[PDB]
């Protein structure tokens, strides 16, 4: 049975406290293992979130994944690697529905803007088995999408078209595709790999997504200069970017020229969440959010500046913090604290506390002496989660000097009454659950503290005879040494600066 | 008629417009271009007049 219950509701929160390190994870994933809807766990940080896109897949099998992050900063001037782009855009096409299965967000693409459904369902296609449609026909489809034509297609975004044999490699999907048009028709959608350049099998229908994020043809080219001549203005110059896509080229920072090329308002990608999803928060989104929004204005003030490439306020590219928390209102919430929160309802505490210090050391004799003292006085079961299958080795052998050999299970619910239990993950800090008397001794609950020291006071013995006591009564020109440097003449006292 | 002739319509689009004009390259921002005008002529150490 459960320990709590699942918030389906407008905008109300369900507060889960007295949690520590690695066991969000496990809360989120019973949350995915229980429930029916999308979870998108939105992380205080993007760097915090990655280290829970290994965690989660360490207690669960459910589907996860990332939206992939542009790694440049707000008001950069880098291209974000269209890979990436590849990446971050396939979850926007399955984001519409996906019925279980987690995603996990950092708050800052959680409130940027992203292009609306028009675009992406609009320059999306399919292309199956039986389709009259012709050769040169589906590449200048391609070209109106956007893709680039070489003859040796190995990355996103590339096509090859020769005589009546085609390829492409969709953005959405992740294998390129060899087509092979006859009578004006498609005869076959053939799966060949970047490495082997032969067909491994052979798929009825499959789906193409368009270059990126924005439209590139022509009309929408006119568009950028007629919504760019309204809002900025223009100076003729071959680095200024108005001119510089009046040539076709498009510039490095140009990811943040988004709403120009749309004329009409980017959504929020709340449209992106399917109706009953559910969101979970880790740290306090207030904070770091508005710290965000901060650095963006700073940086969009310092950058504000330099005619040659101006830039956009941000309260149309970036969502503004009040507007977040009230868009947040429309789905429901569930807050993990590493805090004891006091007592409401929609409110329990779970008592997922921390471990006892099982630091191992060589000083001592007997190096596992708290983890032996600790395990057998324990009354429920202990699990490990090695990080790697070599390292189970340093596992083995280290719990040979107490003899004791732990089982290998998958799921932490295999746990039994009591016993020693041994699993892969990645998770870094065990914790003790009170309600089924858990245990969880992660890999660096052993090796916790880095310790830097030397050596300190070798011939500081200060009661010699000779140490003259410090008494400050000596005769100017009594010889004198100093430890460090040597014996020499006292000279008196002097004031200096 | 200096004014009707120059370009630039207040002080932090001067500032940008004497960074371009110093140093070809470059993209201005802010605090370069703040910190470039500030130590040309108001620098105890990069210019002195004995």
């Amino acid at each position: 049975q459960y320990r709590y219950t699942l918030p389906v509701k407008a905008g109300e929160q369900r507060l889960l406290g007295e949690l520590t390190g690695a066991a969000c994870a496990t809360l989120v994933a019973e949350i995915a293992e229980r429930h029916a809807g999308p979870v998108v766990l939105i992380a205080p940080d993007m760097q915090n979130a990655l280290r829970l896109h290994d965690e989660i897949s360490q207690f669960t099998d459910q589907m996860v994944m990332n939206l992939a992050d542009w790694e440049t900063l707000p008001y950069d001037s880098f291209s974000p690697h269209q890979d990436i782009i590849s990446s971050r855009l396939s979850t926007l096409y399955q984001l519409p529905t996906m019925q279980r299965g987690v995603l996990i967000v950092p708050v800052n693409t959680l409130m940027q803007r992203v292009c609306p459904h028009s675009f992406l369902h609009g320059h999306a296609l399919v292309m199956k088995k039986g389709q009259r449609l012709s050769r040169d026909a589906l590449r200048t489809q391609l070209d109106s999408a956007g893709y680039r034509h070489v003859d040796q297609v190995m990355e996103h975004g590339e096509y090859a078209t020769r005589g009546a044999l085609l390829d492409l490699f969709p953005m959405g999907s992740e294998l390129p595709y060899r087509l092979d048009f006859f009578d004006d028709e498609i005869d076959s959608l053939r799966v060949f790999d970047v490495d082997s350049q032969r067909t491994l099998e052979e798929v009825e229908a499959i789906n193409l997504l368009p270059a990126h994020e924005f439209p590139t043809d022509k009309a929408a080219i006119e568009l950028f200069r007629s919504q760019w001549r309204d809002t900025f203005e223009v100076k003729r110059d071959p680095e200024h970017i108005y001119q510089q896509v009046s040539k076709g080229t498009l510039p490095a920072g140009i990811e943040y020229w988004q709403p120009l090329f749309f004329s009409e308002p980017l959504p929020p990608l709340f449209s992106y969440f399917p109706a009953n999803t559910l969101l979970v928060n880790t740290g306090d989104l207030e904070t770091s959010a508005e710290r965000f929004q901060a650095d963006t204005l700073a940086r969009f003030e310092n950058r504000g500046v330099d005619p040659m490439r101006p830039l956009l306020p941000p309260q149309s590219l970036w969502l503004r913090v009040d507007e977040l928390f009230s868009e947040l209102k429309n789905w429901p919430r569930v807050q993990l604290k590493t805090e004891h929160l006091p007592t409401k309802a929609a409110n329990a505490n779970l008592g997922f506390q921390k471990l006892p210090d099982l630091a191992v050391q060589a000083q001592q004799k007997a190096p596992l002496d708290a983890l032996r003292k600790f395990l057998e006085t324990f009354d429920g079961p202990v699990v490990f989660s090695v990080e790697s299958e070599g390292r189970r080795e340093a596992l083995g052998e280290l719990l040979a000097r107490i003899k004791i050999a732990p089982q290998r299970i998958m799921r932490l619910d295999e746990a039994s009454d009591r016993g020693r239990y041994l699993m892969i993950g990645a998770a870094e800090h065990g914790f003790v659950d009170t309600v089924r008397n858990l245990a969880l001794i992660c890999e660096s609950d052993l090796l916790g503290e880095r310790v830097a020291r030397r050596r300190q006071d070798s011939r500081r013995t200060i009661n010699p005879d000779t140490l003259i006591r410090n008494l400050a009564e000596l005769h100017i020109g009594q010889p004198v040494v100093h430890l460090e440097h040597g014996v020499g003449r006292y000279a008196g006292m002097t004031t200096l600066e | 008629e200096t004014l009707r002739v120059d370009p630039t319509n207040d002080r932090l689009s001067a500032l940008v417009e004497i960074y371009r004009m110093m140093r070809p390259g470059e993209p201005p921002t802010r605090e370069a271009a703040e910190s470039l005008f500030e130590n040309l002529f108001f620098s105890e150490d990069r210019y002195d007049l004995s």
